[PDB]
RNA sequence: AAGCUCGUAUCAGUUUUAUGAGGUAAAGCGAAUGAUUAGAGGUUCCGGGGUCGAAAUGACCUUGACCUAUUCUCAAACUUUAAAUAUGUAAGAAGUCCUUGUUACUUAAUUGAACGUGGACAUUUGAAUGAAGAGCUUUUAGUGGGCCAUUUUUGGUAAGC
RNA sequence: GAGAACAGAAAUCUCCAGUAGAACAAAAGGGUAAAAGCCCCCUUGAUUUUGAUUUUCAGUGUGAAUACAAACCAUGAAAGU
RNA sequence: GGUUGCGGCCAUAUCUACCAGAAAGCACCGUUUCCCGUCCGAUCAACUGUAGUUAAGCUGGUAAGAGCCUGACCGAGUAGUGUAGUGGGUGACCAUACGCGAAACUCAGGUGCUGCAAUCU
C-alpha cells in the first residue's frame, strides 16, 4: 500500500534570526539570495523585550522557503554539515524535521568580507500528496489519519534514504 | 465592633457577593469545611445524620466557625479523629455592610445623616432556606448518639430551629441504603477518594470494561 | 446620572439566539412585503441599520411603503389616553409576516367553501367559531379497568 | 491518531456549526446575500445569475433564479455538450469557457422568445461592447455573473464566458479589465490579443513553440490533436465553426438513459449499505460483553 | 359647561381562539463566565527542595502548579433552559372570488405594484359577554406640598424613616 | 503543543489544534469569522437639494439616528455598498 | 439509488476513532509559452485530461462513543406564581381554597431531510 502515500518535501525553510538591521541584515539577506536564487524576504520584530534590542517593526530578521530539486540540493549540501547525522528529536511530532549550522561557507560559499558570516536554521517541512486539500480555497478538507504525516514515518523515509543516522540519541 | 447578628439574621438584601464590582471584602472566618477522617472510603461510614434548617435566614460564618469546632470537638473527645467526616454543606458568599455612623457625638462631626448611607463589608454570611442542610458527619451505625449529641451541641451556637435527621444513603450520597448494597454486590462501584464512581450503561464499553471487570465477569 | 440612550435596556433582548449567531438566512431576504401585510417586529442585533426602538419589540403592525432594503410599518402607540400612529422605516430582519391572519385567510377560504357546499347541499351551515362547550353524558366502564383506590400517604423524610 | 486536542463535552454542546454549504467549503454566503436579494419595491421580480462554475474537466453555466425551497435553473449549458459543435480538445479552456457562454445566452434567449432580435456579435473581434437596448421592443435579459470563490484576475476563464455570453446576446453588466489584453499601466484593452484568447491563439502558440522546441511533451499532451489530424492552424476555424452552430441550434438535444433511473437505483442499491437495526446494536453489545467477560 | 353630526354607527380597564414578543421568579453550573470545599489517578527535558551521584533530557523521594474524571457550595450587575402575572396583532363589507382597464413606476416581456370598472357570495356576515347611546369640537376653572394599606422592591441595625 | 544555530520562560521560522477563549480609538454592554478583525489596492457619499420618519417628547426645540427621492461621485467583474 | 452544480431549513447535518466504495461525477494528480500572482507555478493564474491513484478529500456504515434532536402519568402537578381569607405563627415564614405551571435528573428512540437542473453498471 504505497501508490500514493509517498513521502515528499512540501519545502524548506532557510532562516537567519539576526537581531538588528542594517548591514548584518542585508548582508544575510545577499547570503540566502544567492543561495537560494530567490528574491528573500525580511521578517518585523512582533513586540519589544528590551534585553536583545529589538521592539516592534525593526525589520529583525530574514527567510525563504525553496521547493523542489533545488530544495532537496540546498538539504543535502547543507545535512552534509551534520555528516548525515541527527537526533531522535530535531523531528516534530507532526513529521517535519531542522538542523541548524554555523559557518555557512560549509554550505560553497566563499567566505567573501563583503558578506560576513551568520548561521543557519533549516526547516524540512514534509508531506504526502494530496495537501492541495488542506490550502485551496473552495472545498477545504482535512487529511485523514492515515494519510497525515508523522515522525515515525519521516524518520523511516530520512533513514532508509539520504544514508542517515540519528545518533546522540 | 461586630454588631450582633439579629441585625443580620433575615434575608432582606439581595445576595451580594465578592465581585469585580464589590471588592476589598474581609475574609471568612470559617475557611475549614471538611475534617474529621476525610480520606475514607464510602464502605467504611455507612451513617449519616444530616442538621438541616427549619427556617429561611441567613447564617454568619462565625456561627459557622464555632459550630464546628464544637462538634468536631465533642466527636473527637468521645468516638475519635478516624470515626467521622463533618463536612459543612453551606458556604459564607453574602455580604453584610456597615453605614458606620459615628460614636462619639454628633453636633459638628455630624456624619451627614442618611446622605451616602451606602454602607462598606462588614462580614460574611450563608443565605440558607428551609429543608437545606447543614453539618452532614458519615460515622459507623455505632456512633449514632455520639454524632446526634455533637450536632445538637452544636445546634447552640446557630439562631433559629435546626433539625437532627437521621438518613438512609450512605449519606455523603444520594442512593439509598439497600441500593447502595445491591450495587456494591453486582460491581458497579468504584473507590475514588472519600466518593465513590458508578457504572453507568451509556459510555463505551471498551471504558467501562477497563474500569469495571467485576460487573459482567462471570467468575464470581 | 441617569441613562437614557436608544439602546439602553436592551442587552438580552438584543442578544442574538445561542448557537443561532451570524450568517442571517436568506430566506429573510427572499419573503415578499406588500402594502397592508402585517408583520411582526423582533430585531436582529447582527443587522445595525433599520432597527427598530426597543418599544416596537413584538408590536405587530402593518406596512404602509416599500423601498429597496426595508419596509415603512405603522404602530399605534399609547401616549397618555390615547393611541397615535407611528410609523416606522425598518429593514426586513427585523420583520417577518404573520401567522395570524395566514391563518384567518385560510378559515376565510374554508367559511366560503362550506357555504358553497351548503347552498348546494343543505343550508344553515352555523360557520361561526363556537367556545368549548361543557361535554356530554356518557357511560365510563370497568369490563377490565376496577376502580384503583387510593390512601393520602404517611410523612417521610427520604433525607 | 491523535488525541491531546481532546473536544470535550462543554466545547462540543456550544459549538455552533455553520451552514452546510459553508462546511462544504462550496458558497459565500456574504456574497450570495449582496446578490441574491432584490430590491423590495419589486416584489416578485427573479435576480437572475449566470453560475460560472470550473471543475476539472468540465465547465458549468447555468442561468438560476432564487426561492424559498430552493434555487431554480431557468437554462443550464455544458462543455461536455461541445462536441456536437465541433469541440473535441480543451473543453475546459477560455475558449470553450466563451462558447459555453454563447451557448448559454443563445439557449435562454431561444426558450424565452427573444432570439430574433438581441442576435448578437456574430463579427467576434474582442471589441467591447455591451448589448445596448433595441427601441420599439422589449429589453435584453439581464443577468449578473456568479463566480463564486475562483479569484477575481485578469486572463480567466469565469470572465471568458462572461463575454461569451454577452456576445452570445444575453445582457451582463461588467468592466473590461479583467478580459485579457488589459495593460496595468495604460487603462484600455487589447482586442486582437482577446481575439486571439477566445480563438486559442495561445494553446497554439504553445503548440508551435514545443513542437519547435520539445516534442516529447508535445508528443504526450496535445495527443488527441495528433490522432484526430489537428494541427495548430485551424483551432480558429473549430472555434468558429464552433460558434455558429451554437447559433445555429442551441436547443440541447439530450442523452438516451440506458439503463434508466430503475436500474441505476438497483445497481447502487446493491452496493449501497444498510444502515443498521437497534435489536442489531443490542445483540453486538451482548456478544461484546459476552466475549470480553466470559473469554471462550 | 356649551353643545354639534348621527342613531347600531362604531365600541370595551373583560374572556376565548389563533399567532407573536419578553429573560423576572424558579432552576443550573459533573454546561460557558466569575466564586468555591475535598480528596483520587496521570503528568514534564519545561518548578522548588533532598537522596544514590565527578557528569549523564542518568535512578529514587516530598510538596507545589497542570491535566483527567469525580465532589460540597454560590452569583443584583453569570447563564444553556425558563414560567405565572402583565403585553402586541387578528377574529372579514374599507371583506373573499373571477374577468378586465390606467401608469410617466417596475419588469426580458400588457410580467408585476397601486388604484379601479364589471360581475358573484348577506342576514347564524364569519368567536364570547356587555353596550344607562356612538363619534366630534370649542372654551374655561381648580390642581401641579400628598398620605395610608396589601403585594413586589432599594437604602438603612431599624424607624409612625 | 511539538520541532529548528547562537536562542535562554520570553526574539524569528515551520506544522498542529484552536466557536473566538482575540481585536474592532476611548466606559460598559450588544454585535461580528472566506468577518465588522489583520494586510493590501483604489478612494473622498465626512458632497449637494430640501422633505418624511424614530428617540428624548408637549408628541415642541436641540442632539443623534433611520428609510427613500432628485443629482453627482467612489468602489468593484458585477450584484450591490 | 449514487454523483455534480446551484440551493432551502442550518448539528437527526457537528466531533473522536476504525471500515468500505462497482459505474459515472467530484477529486488528487501532470507541465509553466501566454493572461496572472507569489520569497516560493505551494495558494492563485493558465495549459493538458495527457502520465498516474482512490492514497487522501468526498459519500456511506460502524461505536452499550461525546454532542445535538424528539417524546415521556420520568421527576412533577414538585419548585415558582395570579387570586382569597378578622387563616396559623412572637416573628421568620407556612398551610389551605379557585387557578396557571417549569428546569435539572431519569428513561426511550433517532443521527439530516429536501427543491431545481444535469449525468451514471
Amino acid at each position: 500500500q504505497n501508490p500514493m502515500r509517498d513521502l515528499k518535501i512540501e519545502k524548506l525553510v532557510l532562516n537567519i534570526s539576526v537581531g538588528e538591521s542594517g548591514d548584518r541584515l542585508t548582508r544575510a539577506s545577499k547570503v540566502l539570495e544567492q543561495l537560494s536564487g530567490q528574491t528573500p524576504v525580511q521578517s518585523k520584530a512582533r513586540y519589544t523585550v528590551r534585553t536583545f534590542g529589538i521592539r516592534r517593526n525593526e525589520k529583525i530578521a530574514v527567510h525563504v522557503t525553496v521547493r523542489g530539486p533545488k530544495a532537496e540540493e540546498i538539504l543535502e549540501r547543507g545535512l552534509k554539515v551534520k555528516e548525515y547525522q541527527l537526533r531522535d528529536r530535531n523531528f516534530s511530532a507532526t513529521g517535519n524535521f531542522g538542523f541548524g549550522i554555523d559557518e555557512h561557507i560549509d554550505l560553497g560559499i566563499k567566505y567573501d568580507p563583503s558578506i560576513g558570516i551568520f548561521g543557519m536554521d533549516f526547516y524540512v517541512v514534509m508531506n504526502r500528496p494530496g495537501a492541495r486539500v488542506t490550502r485551496r480555497k473552495r472545498c477545504k478538507g482535512t487529511v485523514g489519519n492515515s494519510h497525515k504525516t508523522t515522525k515515525e514515518d519521516t524518520v523511516s523515509w530520512f533513514k532508509q534514504k539520504y544514508d542517515a543516522d540519528v545518533l546522540d540519541k | 465592633a461586630r454588631r450582633p447578628a439579629r441585625c443580620y439574621r433575615y434575608q432582606k438584601n439581595k445576595p451580594y457577593p465578592k465581585s469585580r464590582y464589590n471588592r476589598a471584602v474581609p475574609d471568612s472566618k470559617i475557611r475549614i469545611y471538611d475534617l474529621g477522617k476525610k480520606k475514607a472510603t464510602v464502605d467504611e461510614f455507612p451513617l449519616c445524620v444530616h442538621l438541616v434548617s427549619n427556617e429561611l435566614e441567613q447564617l454568619s460564618s462565625e456561627a459557622l466557625e464555632a459550630a464546628r469546632i464544637c462538634a468536631n470537638k465533642y466527636m473527637t473527645t468521645v468516638s475519635g479523629r478516624d470515626a467521622f467526616h463533618l463536612r459543612v454543606r453551606v458556604h459564607p458568599f453574602h455580604v453584610l455592610r456597615i453605614n458606620k455612623m459615628l460614636s462619639c457625638a454628633g453636633a459638628d462631626r455630624l456624619q451627614q445623616g442618611m446622605r451616602g448611607a451606602w454602607g462598606k463589608p462588614h462580614g460574611l454570611a450563608a443565605r440558607v432556606d428551609i429543608g437545606q442542610i447543614i453539618f452532614s458527619v458519615r460515622t459507623k451505625d455505632s456512633n449514632k448518639d455520639v454524632v446526634v449529641e455533637g450536632l445538637r451541641r452544636a445546634r447552640y451556637k446557630f439562631p433559629g430551629q435546626q433539625k437532627i435527621i437521621l438518613s438512609k444513603k450512605w449519606g455523603f450520597t444520594n442512593l439509598d441504603r439497600p441500593e447502595y448494597l445491591k450495587k456494591r454486590e453486582a460491581g458497579e462501584v468504584k473507590d475514588d477518594g472519600a466518593f465513590v464512581k458508578f457504572l453507568s450503561k451509556k459510555g463505551s464499553l471498551e471504558n467501562n470494561i477497563r474500569e469495571f471487570p467485576e460487573y459482567f465477569a462471570a467468575q464470581a | 446620572g441617569k441613562s437614557h440612550g436608544y439602546r439602553s435596556r436592551t442587552r438580552y433582548m438584543f442578544q442574538r439566539d445561542f448557537r443561532k449567531h451570524g450568517a442571517v438566512h436568506l430566506s429573510t431576504y427572499l419573503k415578499v412585503y406588500k402594502v397592508g401585510d402585517i408583520v411582526d417586529i423582533k430585531a436582529n442585533g447582527s443587522i445595525q441599520k433599520g432597527m427598530p426602538h426597543k418599544f416596537y419589540q413584538g408590536k405587530t403592525g402593518v406596512v404602509y411603503n416599500v423601498t429597496k432594503s426595508s419596509v415603512g410599518v405603522i404602530i399605534n402607540k399609547m401616549v397618555g389616553n390615547r393611541y397615535l400612529e407611528k410609523r416606522l422605516n425598518l429593514r426586513v430582519e427585523h420583520i417577518k409576516h404573520s401567522k395570524c391572519r395566514q391563518e384567518f385567510l385560510e378559515r376565510v377560504k374554508a367559511n366560503a367553501a362550506k357555504r358553497a357546499e351548503a347552498k348546494a347541499q343543505g343550508v344553515a351551515v352555523q360557520l361561526k367559531r363556537q367556545p368549548a362547550q361543557p361535554r356530554e353524558s356518557r357511560i365510563v366502564s370497568t369490563e377490565g379497568n376496577v376502580p384503583q383506590t387510593l390512601a393520602p400517604v404517611p410523612y417521610e423524610t427520604f433525607i | 491518531a491523535f488525541q491531546k486536542d481532546a473536544k470535550s463535552s462543554a466545547y462540543s454542546s456550544r459549538f455552533q456549526t455553520p451552514f452546510r454549504r459553508r462546511r462544504e467549503g462550496k458558497t459565500d454566503y456574504y456574497q450570495r446575500k449582496r446578490l441574491v436579494t432584490q430590491h423590495k419595491a419589486k416584489y416578485n421580480t427573479p435576480k437572475y445569475r449566470l453560475v460560472v462554475r470550473f471543475t476539472n474537466k468540465d465547465i458549468i453555466c447555468q442561468i438560476i433564479s432564487s426561492t424559498i425551497t430552493g434555487d431554480v435553473v431557468l437554462a443550464a449549458a455544458y462543455s461536455h455538450e461541445l462536441p456536437r459543435y465541433g469541440i473535441t480538445h480543451g473543453l475546459t479552456n477560455w475558449a470553450a469557457a466563451y462558447a459555453t457562454g454563447l451557448l448559454i445566452a443563445r439557449r435562454t434567449l431561444q426558450k424565452l422568445g427573444l432570439d430574433e432580435t438581441y442576435k448578437g456579435v456574430e463579427e467576434v473581434e474582442g471589441e467591447y461592447e455591451l448589448t445596448e437596448a433595441v427601441e420599439d421592443g422589449p429589453r435584453p435579459f439581464k443577468v449578473f455573473l456568479d463566480i463564486g470563490l475562483q479569484r477575481t484576475t485578469t486572463g480567466a476563464r469565469v470572465f471568458g464566458a462572461l463575454k461569451g455570453a454577452s456576445d452570445g446576446g444575453l445582457y451582463v453588466p461588467h468592466s473590461e479589465n479583467r478580459f485579457p489584453g488589459w495593460d496595468f499601466e495604460t487603462e484600455e484593452i487589447d482586442p486582437e490579443l482577446l481575439r486571439s484568447y477566445i480563438f486559442g491563439g495561445h494553446v497554439s502558440q504553445y503548440m508551435e513553440e514545443l513542437a519547435d522546441d520539445d516534442e516529447e511533451r508535445f508528443s504526450e499532451l496535445f495527443k488527441g490533436y495528433l490522432a484526430d489530424d489537428i494541427d495548430a492552424d485551424s483551432l480558429e476555424d473549430i472555434y468558429t465553426s464552433a460558434h455558429e452552430a451554437i447559433r445555429a441550434d442551441p436547443a440541447f438535444k439530450p442523452t438516451e438513459k440506458k439503463f434508466t433511473k430503475e436500474q441505476y437505483a438497483a445497481e447502487s442499491k446493491k452496493y449501497r449499505q444498510t444502515k443498521l437495526s437497534k435489536e442489531e446494536r443490542a445483540a453486538r453489545v451482548a456478544a461484546k460483553i459476552a466475549a470480553l467477560a466470559g473469554q471462550q
